[PDB]
């Protein structure tokens, strides 16, 4: 998301005062389109928060860089400015819905913005599971001793390798021991360490004996 | 002072060099010299100085970023009157980060037009520096009696550019290698005029910074 703004002045000629969302400093009117960004967010994964039977899904959003003009030259103030922001898309949202919603934020504020998508992948929820998925359970309850709970929603609702999986045809689900580094969790215990290699192994053992 | 009609003969030696005013300006106004590249700039006006017979010498601390100073010898006994303005100009070959316009004629060229000289390179800051160049030319030429040397000083990062962070030496300094560097090592005089864009108003205060991260 670039903002523009200017037109640019020498430091000593810099117009003052001025209302924020009229700065001719880029800088000055992204710091409160940033305001209404974060606002726009926290609704964000409200509204998009969707249940499925492989997990509840919770996109979040949130902005990951800040750059405008460039630190060895800033005697005069830049025109433009840019976020970028990293968008969670349940599966069911398509890329462009919330390209609009972020114009619309950029709009209301009466700013002129340029919103440039630089990615985009889609997230699936596993089809066809259900053999992988009873492997996985008869192991996990043998080998660790209950069934197995629902995932906590940010470890639905982020990039897994999953993904290119179930893209591809090939169903997959995601299942390992100790809590999540973007948590974050920071060591393992060994001994679940081994569970884990043990659900694996007895997956492997039931499922790839069971006939395709 | 200023002499009788010492001055009469110099006004009408200016005169007869329009054209070389002109073109002085706007061949050293086409030259490519943001901040960090003014070497080029640099190499012209070396050149003309020494056509002109200034003795020039390049005073710098980088080989292709260099201050440029030349004399005009007067006859001794006389205070010593420094002309400067700097070789570097605004626009690198891409400021995209800082104006959304980064590449119009106005900002890289200039050209001579009706009785104009057009280009922001003009303005700040060879069409003065072509001011003082032809200043001295025609003192020289017109035999000007001058007890005072008259320093020609030519300087390379004026522009308020600064190393930061990772962006250090070489491709980011300005200040530091320009006009103090050419004074701290010869280019000294009992005045100095800085030749700038002032629109024939004069100014003898000016600001510091300070930069903060
Ligand atoms: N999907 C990731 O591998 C990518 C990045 C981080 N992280 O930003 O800490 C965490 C992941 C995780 O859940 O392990
Ligand atoms: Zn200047």
């Amino acid at each position: 998301v670039t903002v523009f703004a200017g037109p640019s002045r020498y430091t000593p000629y810099v117009p003052r005062p001025v209302a924020a969302l009229d700065s001719p400093n880029a800088i000055v009117r992204m710091a409160k389109l940033v305001e209404a960004l974060e606002e726009w967010a926290d609704n964000y994964e409200k509204r998009y928060t969707r249940e499925y039977g492989g997990g509840t899904v919770v996109p979040k959003v949130a902005i990951g860089a800040i750059r405008g003009g460039v630190p060895y030259k800033i005697y005069a103030f830049p025109e433009l400015c840019s976020i970028y922001m990293d968008i969670r898309l349940n599966p069911d949202t398509n890329p462009l819905v919330v390209q609009r919603e972020v114009e619309a934020v950029v709009s209301k504020l009466g700013l002129k913005a340029e919103v440039k998508p630089f990615l985009f992948r889609r997230g699936y929820e596993a089809q066809g599971i259900e053999p992988l998925q009873n492997a996985l359970e008869v192991a996990h309850r043998e080998v660790v001793g209950r069934p197995t709970e629902r995932p906590g929603s940010p470890e639905c609702s982020m990039w897994r390798d999953t993904n290119p999986y179930n893209e591809l045809g090939i169903p997959s689900l995601t299942y390992g021991c100790g809590g999540g580094a973007g948590g974050g969790n920071t060591y393992f215990l060994v001994d679940d360490m081994l569970k884990a290699a043990k659900v694996y192994a007895m997956t492997a053992m039931d499922l790839c004996n069971r006939t395709p | 002072m200023a002499g009788s009609n010492d001055v009469a003969k110099v006004m009408k030696t200016l005169d007869g060099m329009r054209e070389g005013l002109i073109q002085t300006a706007v061949e050293l106004g086409s030259i490519e010299a943001p901040t960090g590249r003014e070497g080029a700039a640099g190499d012209y006006v070396y050149e003309w100085m020494a056509r002109n017979g200034f003795g020039p010498e390049r005073v710098g601390v980088f080989d292709d970023r260099f201050n440029v100073v030349g004399r005009l010898r007067g006859t001794g006994g006389g205070a010593s009157l420094s002309f400067n303005s700097h070789l570097d100009t605004i626009m690198a070959r891409e400021d995209t980060a800082r104006f959304a316009d980064a590449n119009d004629r106005i900002y890289h060229e200039a050209w001579h037009e009706e009785g104009r000289i057009y280009g922001y390179s003009v303005v700040n800051c060879k069409g003065p520096m072509a001011c003082w160049l032809i200043a001295a030319k025609a003192l020289k030429e017109a035999g000007a009696a001058l007890k005072g040397d008259v320093v020609l000083t030519a300087v390379c990062g004026e522009i308020d550019c600064e190393p930061v962070d990772e962006f250090q030496g070489h491709d980011y300094l300005a200040e530091d290698i320009g006009a103090r560097y050419a004074i701290s090592h010869g280019a000294i005089s009992d005045y100095a005029l800085v030749a700038e864009a002032t629109n024939f108003k004069p100014a003898w205060v000016e600001a510091g910074k300070v930069f903060l991260k």
